[PDB]
C-alpha cells in the first residue's frame, strides 16, 4: 500500500544499490559479463551498461529513476551511462547511515550534498588540463579514443574527418553584448544532421556547407553551377488558377473549348512570369508543377525543384536567406540566395539529389555518407556517432580530465581537506559524497583482478601527498601516471556526471513516502 | 481490528454504529493527514505517487496528493474533496485544511471519550470559529511598510534567493519594489490593484549588475538613424504615432523591376513614388505628430520632411511594444492607413498624448523613452550582469520576483504567517474558554489546541525540534494578548513566527511572511464544516 518514513528512505536506497550492483562490472575495458537471463528460453551476454539496464526489469520506483538517471546523461553527453547509476547509488548507500545512525533529517542531508556538488565541481575543473582544439592532429588523437577496439578502427582517420570538420562548423563560436553568448553551444542532433546516400566508399563521404535535398528536379539536364544565386522559396503550385466565389462556364459551340484551353495555359504562365520577373537561378516549391510551368521557367534560365517540405524551405532559407511566400504572385525581388557555389543535381545510387553547398556557416551543416550497401552506410553512421559525440564535448569545453579513477579520488581527497573545515552537522552528509567517489577507482581495481583495499589505499596515498594524475593502469592492475598512459576524457562527461549522481541521489533522499492511487 | 460481525439489524449488510464508527473514523482521517502532513511549508518534503499500471510522480503539491490518494473509507473522501473545493475559491491551503481537520477531529474524540456528547461538540467548535474569525480581523492589516520604510524588499529577496540574480539582490530588490510601488493603478471601477504585465524587461551586457536602471516609462527599443534632430523633442507635451505600416517609397510592385533606358523617365517614376508615400507623411504632419512609432521604418525622404517639420520620426520600433505605448498615450495601433480613396490620421486621432519623450543611450543598447502619458501605470527595467547568461536568468528572476510581490500586493487585506494566525489564535481561544463556564469550553479549548498543529507540522518539517519553537511562538503570544487590555507595553510582541530556515522566532510583518485574509478565514471554516460531517455520523450500513 504504502511505505512512510524511514520505510521510503531504505526502500529508495535499497533500489538503488541493487540497480548500482548490476552494472559494477560494466567500468573499464576490462569490464566482465552479466547472464540475462529472459523470461523465454533465450540468454543474453552482451555487456552494454545501457543495454544491461534496459533489459532487465526493476520493480522499486526508485529504481526506475535511477534508470531515468542513465537515459538523461545517454542525452546530454555520449558517455558516463554507468558513471552516474553507480556513483549515485554508492552516494545514497553512504548517506544510508546517516538518515539512519545519525538520525539526520533529509533536510540536513540534501543541503550537504548541494554543497559537496559544488565543491566537486571546482576539483575536477582544477586537475583537468587543456589541449588546443583548433589542432586538428591533437583532436584526431582524442576522437580516436572512442573508435580502436572496434572493427571500423581502420575507418578512424576518414571518421575523425567527419566528426571533427561538421562539429566546427556548427559550432556556435561567437561572444558579444548585443546578440548574446551562445558560449560555444553544440547541437550535433539538430545541426550535423547526416544523411545516407547509396554508392561509394566510407572514403568517399564529405561534410556539406549547405543543405542536402533528397527530391527530384523537373528536368534533369539543368544548369549546376550559378555565378550570382537567386533562390526562391514557395508554397503555392503552379496551375490553373481558379476563383473563390461561384464561377459558370456555359459553351454551345466547340470552338470556344480552344479559347477555354488558352486561358488554361495563360493563367500557369502569369504564375511563372511573377517568378521569372525578379531574374531567379533555382525556385523551389512544396506543392507540385505543372507540365506547362516547368518548360515556362526552365526556357527563362533558371533551374526548379519541386514537393520539399515547409521543413526543408526553412533549412533551405537559413543557407540561402530566401523568404518563404505562400502565393506565387507576391515573390519579391529580395528573395536572394547568393553567395552559394553550386545547386548540383546530380544523381547517386540511381538516386536524384540536390545541393545547395555554399561559402557560409549560419550554424549548420549536413554530413553526407557513402558507401556500398545500406549495411556500410548504416555501419559508417552508427560508428561515426560515437565520434561526433565525443567532437562535442571536446570542443564544447578544452579541459581535459584525467581517467584511471584520478579525477574521481582527486575529488575525494581534495573534499576531505574541506570536509575538516566544515563547521556542524552538515559534516557528516558532506562526507558521503567524498567516499561515494571511491567507488569507481575501487571498482576499476576489482575488475582489473587486483587488491580493492591496498591498490585503493596506495592510490589515495599518491593524491594525498603527490599529484592527481595518479590512475590505475586497465590492463595490468598497477598505478600508473595518467600523463605516462593517456587515459584522459573530456571534462564535460566527468562535471554532467557527478552533477546528474548527486542531484539523482538527492530526488530519491528527499522522498520520505510512496503512497498508491490513481 | 476491523468492525465486523455485527450480529444485529436484520438487513443485507453489516452495522458498524457507536465508537466502532467514530474510531474508525478517526483511522481514516489520520490516515489521509499522514500522506499529505509533510508538505506544509517551503521547507518540507515531497512525496511519490504510483499508479496502479507502473508509473509515478513525485509532487509536494497539496491538491495533487490528495486527489491521487486512493482512500477506502468515506470519512476521509470527505476532507480529499474538501480540499477539491478548497482549490475552487482559494487556490491555495489544500494542505493545512486537512492538517486541522483530521487534529479537530482527533480530539473531539477524546472529548466523547469524556463523555462530551457529540452535539456540544460540534456547537462548541462553531462557536469557537465565530470568535476565530472576529480575532482574525483584529491582527488584519492592509498594504503598509512603503513609506519612509520597506519591507516589501524581503519578498523579493526571497524569491530570488534561489536565482543567480540573488547575490546582488542588496541593490536589485529595491527596483522590484520600486517599480510595483510607482505603478499602483486602478484598472476599473475603483478594483485598486497592481498592474499585471506592467514593466518592460531589456538587457544589455555593458556594466556590472548595480547599474541596472529603472526607467519611469516605456523603453521602446528604436533609434532615429540620424544625428539631426536632438535627444530631447516635446518640452511642453507631445502627440504619438503609434504605427506599423511603413512610411517607404512606394513600389510598383514587389515582383516587378523598374527597367528603364531614358533617366527622363525614372526620375519621373521616382518622385511619383516618393508623391504617394508622402501623403502618409504630410497627414501624420499635419495631425500634429511630434514623435512618429513606425514599426516598419521610415524612408530617407520621409525622414527629411520630418526633420525640416522638427517631428522625430523613428525608425524600426517593436510593435509588440507599441501595443502598451499606443494604449498608455490613448493613441490607437494603426495596422494600416486608410479614409476611402485615400490615407489620413484624421486630425490627430490616431496619435496620443504625453509629456516628454528623449533618446537614452544605455551602452550598447538605445530607445527611445515615452515618459508621462495620459495613464501608463507601467515602467521598464534595463539589466546589466556578469554575462548573457546571467542577463537571461536575470529576466527570468526578475519576471517571478516581480509576481511574488504583486501577489502579496493583489490583496489589501493580508495577515502574516509562520504560525502567528494559528498562535495567536490559541492564545485567544484558551482565554475566550474560560468564560463559558459549562459545556462549550471543553470543544473551544481543544480547538484552540488543535490549531497549534500547524506551528507544529511546519518545524518538523524544517527539521528542528518543534517542541521549543512552539513553545516560545506561544509565549510571544502570550505577551501580546497580556499588554492588548492596556495598550502598555515595550514591544508588542504581536506577529512573530517560526523562521524555518534558521529555527527561532522572528517578526513576520517584516520578515515578509504574509499570507491573504481569505486564506485563513476560508481554511478555518473548511476544515470545521468536513469535521462536522464526519462527526454527524454515528451509524454506518454497508450492504
Amino acid at each position: 500500500e504504502r511505505t512512510t518514513g524511514r520505510q521510503a528512505q531504505i526502500s529508495n536506497i535499497t533500489a538503488a544499490k541493487a540497480v548500482a550492483d548490476v552494472i559494477r562490472t560494466c567500468l573499464g575495458p576490462k569490464a566482465m559479463l552479466k547472464m540475462l537471463l529472459d523470461p523465454m528460453g533465450g540468454l543474453v551476454l552482451t555487456n552494454d551498461g545501457h543495454a544491461i539496464l534496459r533489459e532487465i526489469d526493476v520493480a522499486h520506483p526508485a529504481a526506475k529513476s535511477m534508470l531515468e538517471l542513465s537515459r538523461t546523461q545517454d542525452e546530454e553527453v555520449g558517455d558516463g551511462t554507468t558513471t552516474v547509476i553507480i556513483l549515485a547509488g554508492e552516494i545514497l548507500a553512504q548517506c544510508a547511515p546517516y538518515l539512519i545512525e545519525k538520525n539526520i533529517h533529509p533536510v540536513i542531508i540534501i543541503q550537504a550534498l548541494k554543497k559537496a556538488l559544488t565543491d566537486a565541481l571546482e576539483v575536477i575543473k582544477q586537475v583537468s588540463k587543456p589541449v588546443d582544439v583548433e589542432n586538428d592532429a591533437a583532436m584526431k588523437k582524442l576522437i580516436q579514443a572512442s573508435i580502436g577496439t572496434k572493427y571500423v578502427i581502420h575507418w578512424s582517420e576518414k571518421m575523425c574527418e567527419l566528426a571533427l570538420d561538421a562539429v566546427k562548423t556548427v559550432r556556435k563560436d561567437l561572444g558579444q553584448t548585443v546578440e548574446g553568448e551562445p558560449n560555444f553551444e553544440i547541437d550535433i542532433k539538430r545541426y550535423v544532421r547526416v544523411e545516407k546516400i547509396p554508392g561509394g566508399d566510407v572514403l568517399d563521404s564529405r561534410v556539406l556547407k549547405g543543405v542536402l535535398l533528397n527530391k527530384d528536379v523537373v528536368h534533369p539536364k539543368m544548369s549546376r553551377h550559378i555565378e550570382n544565386p537567386r533562390v526562391v522559396l514557395l508554397d503555392c503550385p503552379l496551375e490553373y488558377k481558379k476563383g473563390e466565389s461561384q464561377t459558370n462556364i456555359e459553351i454551345e459551340k466547340e470552338e470556344d473549348w480552344n479559347r477555354i484551353l488558352q486561358i488554361e495555359e495563360e493563367q500557369v504562365q502569369l504564375m511563372c512570369e511573377q517568378i521569372l520577373a525578379v531574374r531567379p537561378t533555382l525556385v523551389i516549391t512544396e506543392k507540385g508543377v505543372s507540365d506547362l510551368a516547368q518548360h515556362y521557367l526552365l526556357k527563362g534560365g533558371c533551374s526548379v525543384l519541386r514537393r520539399v517540405k515547409k521543413s526543408d524551405n526553412n533549412r533551405i532559407a537559413r543557407v540561402t536567406g530566401a523568404t518563404i511566400v505562400n502565393r506565387v504572385e507576391d515573390l519579391k525581388e529580395s528573395d536572394v540566395g547568393t553567395n552559394c557555389g553550386l545547386f548540383k543535381v546530380e544523381m547517386i545510387g540511381d538516386e536524384y539529389f540536390s545541393f545547395l553547398d555554399n561559402c557560409k556557416e549560419p550554424k549548420a551543416c549536413t554530413i553526407m555518407l557513402r558507401g556500398g550497401s545500406k549495411d556500410i552506410l548504416n555501419e559508417i553512421d552508427r560508428n561515426l556517432q560515437d565520434a561526433m559525440a565525443v567532437a562535442r564535448n571536446v570542443m564544447l569545453s578544452p579541459s581535459l580530465s584525467p581517467g584511471g579513477g584520478a579525477t574521481e579520488m582527486a575529488v575525494s581527497v581534495k573534499l576531505a581537506e574541506k570536509a575538516k573545515q566544515l563547521e556542524g552537522i552538515q559534516q557528516w552528509p558532506y562526507q558521503a559524497v567524498a567516499d561515494a567517489m571511491e567507488c569507481i577507482p575501487r571498482t576499476l581495481i576489482q575488475n582489473a583482478g587486483g587488491d580493492p583495499i591496498r591498490l585503493l589505499s596506495q592510490l589515495r596515498a599518491k593524491h594525498a601527498q603527490g599529484n592527481f594524475t595518479t590512475g590505475i593502469d586497465g590492463d595490468k592492475g598497477k598505478i600508473v601516471d595518467m600523463v605516462s598512459y593517456g587515459i584522459w576524457e573530456p571534462e564535460v562527461i566527468k562535471q554532467q556526471s557527478v552533477k546528474t549522481a548527486i542531484e539523482s541521489a538527492c530526488l530519491l533522499l528527499r522522498v520520505d513516502d510512496i503512497v498508491s492511487g490513481v | 481490528f476491523n468492525n465486523s460481525r455485527s450480529d444485529t439489524l436484520f438487513l443485507g449488510g453489516e452495522k458498524i454504529s457507536g465508537d466502532d464508527i467514530r474510531n474508525q473514523n478517526v483511522l481514516a482521517t489520520m490516515a489521509v493527514a499522514n500522506v499529505v502532513k509533510s508538505s506544509l511549508g517551503p521547507v518540507g518534503l515531497d512525496k511519490m505517487l504510483v499508479d496502479d499500471i507502473g508509473d509515478f510522480t513525485v509532487t509536494n503539491d497539496g491538491a495533487t496528493i490528495l486527489s491521487l490518494l486512493d482512500v477506502q473509507h468515506p470519512a476521509g473522501k470527505i476532507l480529499v474533496e474538501l480540499a477539491q473545493q478548497q482549490d475552487r475559491e482559494i487556490g491555495d491551503g489544500t494542505t493545512s485544511v486537512v492538517i486541522i481537520a483530521s487534529e479537530l477531529l482527533k480530539r473531539a474524540n477524546e472529548l466523547v471519550k469524556n463523555k462530551i456528547h457529540p452535539t456540544t461538540i460540534i456547537t462548541g467548535f462553531r462557536v469557537a470559529l465565530r470568535e476565530a474569525i472576529r480575532f482574525i480581523n483584529e491582527v488584519l492589516s492592509t498594504s503598509v511598510d512603503t513609506l519612509g520604510k520597506e519591507t516589501l524588499i524581503n519578498i523579493a529577496k526571497t524569491s530570488m534567493s534561489s536565482k543567480i540574480i540573488g547575490a546582488d539582490s542588496d541593490f536589485f530588490s529595491n527596483m522590484v519594489v520600486d517599480a510595483l510601488l510607482a505603478v499602483k493603478t486602478q484598472n476599473s471601477k475603483g478594483e485598486i490593484k497592481y498592474p499585471v504585465k506592467a514593466v518592460n524587461v531589456l538587457k544589455a551586457h555593458g556594466k556590472s549588475a548595480t547599474e541596472s536602471l529603472l526607467v519611469p516609462g516605456y523603453a521602446l527599443n528604436c533609434t532615429v538613424a540620424s544625428q539631426a534632430m536632438p535627444k530631447r523633442i516635446a518640452g511642453g507635451n507631445v502627440k504619438i504615432a503609434c504605427l506599423d505600416l511603413n512610411l517607404q517609397k512606394a513600389r510598383m510592385a514587389m515582383g516587378v523591376q523598374i527597367n528603364i533606358d531614358d533617366p527622363e523617365q525614372l526620375e519621373q517614376i521616382r518622385k511619383r513614388e516618393a508623391g504617394i508615400v508622402l501623403e502618409r507623411v504630410k497627414k501624420i504632419i499635419d495631425a500634429g505628430a511630434q514623435v512618429v512609432l513606425t514599426t516598419k521604418g521610415i524612408d530617407d525622404l520621409c525622414l527629411k520632411e520630418f526633420v525640416e517639420a522638427k517631428i522625430m520620426g523613428v525608425r524600426r520600433c517593436k510593435k509588440e511594444d507599441l501595443r502598451r505605448i499606443a494604449r498608455a498615450t490613448g493613441a490607437t495601433l494603426v495596422s494600416s492607413m486608410s479614409n476611402l480613396e485615400g490615407e489620413e490620421t484624421f486630425e490627430s486621432s490616431y496619435l496620443g498624448l504625453c509629456d516628454e519623450v528623449v533618446q537614452a543611450k544605455f551602452s550598447d543598447d538605445e530607445c527611445i523613452l515615452i515618459k508621462g502619458t495620459s495613464k501608463h501605470s507601467s515602467s521598464s527595467i534595463i539589466l546589466r550582469g556578469a554575462n548573457d547568461y546571467s542577463l537571461d536568468e536575470m529576466e527570468r528572476s526578475l519576471h517571478d520576483s516581480l509576481s511574488v510581490v504583486k501577489r502579496t500586493l493583489e490583496s489589501g487585506n493580508v495577515v502574516p504567517g509562520g504560525g502567528c494566525v494559528e498562535a495567536a489564535l490559541n492564545i485567544y481561544l484558551d482565554n475566550f474558554a474560560t468564560t463559558v463556564g459549562s459545556r462549550e469550553q471543553l470543544a473551544i479549548a481543544e480547538f484552540a489546541a488543535a490549531l497549534l498543529i500547524i506551528p507544529k507540522t511546519l518545524a518538523v518539517n524544517a527539521a528542528k525540534d518543534s517542541s521549543e519553537l512552539v513553545a516560545k511562538l506561544r509565549s510571544y503570544h502570550a505577551a501580546s494578548q497580556m499588554a492588548k487590555p492596556e495598550d502598555v507595553k515595550r514591544r508588542s510582541y504581536r506577529n512573530y513566527g517560526l523562521d524555518l530556515i534558521r529555527g527561532k522566532i522572528v517578526d513576520e510583518i517584516h520578515a515578509g511572511v504574509l499570507e491573504p485574509t481569505i486564506s485563513k478565514v476560508k481554511s478555518l471554516k473548511s476544515a470545521l464544516e468536513a469535521c462536522v460531517a464526519i462527526l454527524r455520523i454515528d451509524t454506518m450500513i454497508t450492504v
